[PDB]
């Protein structure tokens, strides 16, 4: 869950259709993430937990590390 | 300085709540905010800095049909208005820039009118909606051959434009340049797009460098600056409003986000431009910020400035932003900032940057060494200012500017009589205003003469000080060949030429030469100062023909000399009786000596005749009086044919009475029956005087009062002509007809009274020149000038050390033009 849900959301903001089309190993700026598009992840991520999360982790996978880590 | 410093010699603008530089200084110095809610007549984020209205435009001034104006971008219209205003403020006459290398550089990045047009087609839409024409149109109306272009770098456009103008001047591609920009927020779709970008302040204010900074508020307007090289400007003697020492443009390059500004690029830009100008951080007295009030942008700009101009400086660098007053004009942001700086340089004062109370915690004002101007303080040390403008694509631009190194006539013109009314009213209100009282009435008259185009509807007001001239303007607010008719006997009055002598030294000099020569001639052969007889109101000596002919000759010759110095050079001349003597002299036929001898001999030989002569003005055709007097040739005859139904009968005072009674007819106050058989006794004596004078070929076209037609030199230079002129009838009506025939369209009465002018009007533009004679002659030249004649008003102010001063611009006859 902490992985495929990122594959199914980072595209919802990026606009890619296939969930697997996310090169989840490449930098966010290299994937093409804007200010609004970066923070749209943070504002839809806690939609169903708790600022600069996605500049702290410039990689979809390396941000997805932060799900089950501390529970 | 590295490169040629560029002089700013004039500017114009339209800004929210500021129709011009005056109003702009008013708004800025008062620390007033022009930001308001969206006016009802607009469409819809709900705040902005808006002009009063954008639909008005004088389409007739610029030769634009209402059809073309309606499909025309209001940005194109406004830039037209701003171009004319900027040139006039620079002091230049636009006619003179025709076919020159004038360059036009305009920054624009929004096409709201075109969007409106397309969301709802004729051949004008192509030109009216295309952006390139914002500059190109100007080049076509002024006739400029210099480069004409529109540049879009985003919000930084207008400033870049000035840069490009500067470089174009330094290379010689253009000799004068107009530089600036325009942005008009008339469409809700652009507002929605910039709003969806999130850059917009929800409170509708630009909290530049303030901790409240949450975005910018939109603004609209436009602005122009006239630019010359410092060399060329100083050489031409222009009003320098500032000097650009250096300018540069770069791009952010590898920013974090496409829209995130770069500190390093901004620092590189600052370093480059100030090294090129050779200005250290201490020499900078102020920096006009981009200052949009954005959470991201403000810290970056502040940090760049503190890195380049903060370190190596004792006192805090004052900074501010006009976006706090009128908002973010985007495409036209840059120019606005510049104009602000310019007004601070000329005024040598600072104005508050509004919306500031607490420093942004992201901005260490103390460490960075910068302070926000909050007080309308003065400016101490010359003064140097710097302007920044940054585009969302990263194209940044900075510019370094430095500060600069009896009876009066006022002339106004306009393209419409109602426009003339408004021009006069505007000039009057300005003359009363403080800004106009800082200029003297002499300088004002000079600048009106030299720095304004003379449109087809003109007028001239006279006064001794400011108040007289002002009230004159208030009252105002409520062709062909030139022909001169010289007045004859009966137009004389006591006090001739006394007051012409005291105002204008030219009349005094010519009148003294003629009066000295005439004093000599009449002192040898008296009928001893003609000056005294003419100037004395308590003197009827002028009604005797021994004085009236020399008096008229002196008055008219000095009057012609003064009209000629004012440029008014007649092409066809004519004269009633003694009037001819002046006309033939000023034609160059007779020298001053021979002319004075002729006229004094005529007057004296006519004065020694016995009484019993009389002349009566009669409302009768020449045919009628020919019927009435035939058979009485030895006793009475036609003195003059002044009109189709106006003739003067001259003869024995006995025979004159029954003519008057038959037609009863105004009795003329004359001493003798001129142009009648009673003039035979003095004919032959006169015939010897004329036989001893030198007659030359005239320099102008002469029309004879004896012949009634154009007289040739062989005829005009014979003794018989002048004796017949002294004997026979003055055919003045036929002379007016002949002058009209050769091509005269403008008739001038040289002399006192308005008699000959009434006669010329009867025969048919008729102006009676003269008759306080300072007033009475400034009136003559004003009526000439407004009739179409090119009067060299410049040469009038050669006596005073007048200088060029800024003046209010043309009052445009604005009407609405829009779509539906
Ligand atoms: C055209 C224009 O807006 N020009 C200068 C005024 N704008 C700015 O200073 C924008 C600075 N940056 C931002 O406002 C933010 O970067 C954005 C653009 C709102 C997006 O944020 P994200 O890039 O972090």
């Amino acid at each position: 869950d902490p992985v495929e849900t990122v594959r199914q959301l980072t595209a919802h903001v990026l606009g890619l259709t296939a969930a697997a089309d996310v090169e989840m190993t490449r930098s966010f700026k290299d994937l093409g993430f804007d200010s609004l598009m970066s923070v749209e992840l943070r504002d839809r991520l806690c939609a169903a937990l708790s600022t600069t999360l996605l500049y702290d982790h410039p990689s979809p996978a390396e941000t997805a590390e932060f799900v089950r880590a501390r529970l | 300085a590295s490169d040629e410093p560029i002089a700013v010699i004039g500017l114009s603008c339209r800004l929210p709540k500021a129709s011009g530089p005056q109003e702009l200084w008013q708004l800025l110095d008062d620390g007033a905010s022009a930001v308001t809610r969206v006016p009802a007549d607009r469409e819809t984020a709900r705040w902005g800095g808006f002009l009063d209205r954008v639909d008005t435009f004088d389409a007739g001034f610029f030769g634009i049909s209402p059809r073309e104006a309606a499909a025309m971008d209001p940005q194109q219209r406004l830039v037209l208005e701003l171009s004319w205003e900027a040139l006039e403020g620079a002091g230049l006459v636009p006619a003179t820039l025709r076919d020159t290398g004038l360059g036009v550089f305009v920054g624009a990045a929004r096409d709201d009118y075109a969007t409106l047009y397309r969301r709802r087609v004729d051949h004008h839409a192509m030109t009216g909606l295309h952006r390139s024409l914002i500059a190109n149109r100007i080049s076509y109306a002024l006739g400029a051959h210099g480069p004409s272009m529109v540049v879009d770098t985003g919000c930084s456009s207008s400033l870049v434009a000035v840069h490009l103008a500067c470089e174009s001047l330094r290379r010689g591609e253009s000799d004068i340049a107009l530089a600036g920009g325009v942005n008009l927020n008339i469409a809700a779709e652009s507002a929605r797009e910039t709003a969806a970008f999130g850059g917009l302040s929800p409170d509708g204010q630009c909290f530049t460098f303030d901790a409240r900074a949450n975005g910018f508020v939109r603004g609209e307007g436009g602005g122009l600056v006239v630019l010359k090289t410092l060399r060329r400007a100083l050489a031409d003697g222009d009003l320098v409003h500032g000097v650009i020492l250096a300018s540069a443009v770069n791009n952010d390059g590898p920013s974090d986000t496409l829209t995130t500004p770069s500190r390093r690029a901004q620092e590189s830009l600052l370093t480059r431009v100030y090294r090129r100008a050779g200005v250290t951080p201490t020499e900078v007295g102020y920096v006009e910020l981009h200052g949009t009030g954005t959470k991201v942008g403000d810290p970056i700009e502040a940090a760049a400035l503190g890195a380049v101009l903060g370190t190596g400086r004792d006192t805090p660098l004052p900074v501010g932003s006009i976006k706090t007053n009128i908002g973010h004009l985007e495409g036209a942001a840059g120019i606005a900032g510049l104009i602000k700086a310019l007004l601070q340089l000329r005024r040598r004062r600072l104005v508050p940057s509004l919306n500031f109370s607490t420093p942004n915690p992201d901005i260490p004002l103390d460490a960075l060494n910068l302070r926000v101007q909050q007080e309308s303080a003065p400016w101490a040390t010359t003064l140097v200012a710097g302007v920044s403008s940054f585009g969302m694509g990263g194209t940044n631009c900075h510019v370094v500017v430095s500060a600069a190194p009896a009876l009066l006539p006022w002339v106004v013109s306009a393209r419409s009589p109602q426009a003339l009314r408004d021009q006069a009213g505007r000039l009057a209100a300005w003359a009363d205003s403080p800004a106009g009282r800082e200029a003297s009435p002499v300088d004002i008259g000079w600048s009106l003469a030299t720095s304004r185009t003379h449109f087809e509807y003109r007028a001239v007001v006279s006064g001794s000080d400011r108040d007289e001239l002002v009230a004159s303007l208030r009252a105002l607010a409520s062709g062909g060949r030139l022909g001169l008719v010289f007045s004859g006997q009966g137009s004389q009055r006591a006090g001739m030429g006394r007051e012409l002598y005291v105002a204008f030294p030219v009349f005094a000099e010519a009148f003294d030469e003629v009066c000295g020569v005439l004093d000599e001639v009449m002192g040898a052969l008296p009928p001893g100062s003609l000056r005294e007889v003419m100037f004395e109101v308590s003197s009827d000596l002028l009604d005797e023909t021994g004085f009236t002919q020399p008096a008229l000759f002196a008055f008219e010759v000095a009057l012609y000399r003064l009209l000629e110095s004012w440029g008014v050079a007649g092409e066809v001349v004519a004269g009633h009786s003694v009037g001819e003597i002046a006309a033939v002299h000023v034609a160059g036929v007779l020298s001053l000596a021979d002319a004075c001898a002729l006229v004094a001999a005529r007057g004296r030989l006519m004065q020694g005749l016995p009484s019993g002569g009389a002349m009566v003005a009669v409302e009768a055709s020449e045919e009628e009086v020919t019927a009435l007097l035939a058979g009485r040739e030895g006793e009475v005859g036609i003195g003059a044919v002044n009109g189709p139904r106006s003739v003067v009968v001259s003869g024995g005072v006995a025979v004159v009475e029954e003519v008057a009674a038959h037609f009863a007819a105004r009795r003329l106050k004359v001493s003798h029956a001129f142009h009648s058989p009673l003039m035979d006794p003095m004919l032959e004596d006169f015939g010897r005087v004329v036989a001893g004078l030198s007659f030359a070929v005239p320099e102008l076209t002469v029309v004879s009062g004896l012949t009634g037609a154009v007289v040739s030199a062989d005829e005009l230079c014979s003794v018989g002509y002048w004796v017949r002129h002294a004997r026979e009838a003055v055919r003045f009506a036929d002379a007016v007809g002949a002058m009209a025939g050769v091509g005269v369209g403008r008739f001038v009465e040289v002399g006192p009274g308005g008699v000959l002018s009434a006669l010329v009007r009867e025969c048919l533009s008729v102006v009676a020149a003269v008759r306080a004679e300072p007033v009475a002659l400034l009136s003559a030249v004003g009526e000439l000038f407004a009739d179409g004649y090119p009067v060299d008003w410049t040469a009038y102010f050669a006596g005073w050390p007048a200088a060029r001063v800024e003046l209010p611009t043309y009052a445009f006859q604005r009407s609405r033009h829009w779509l539906e």
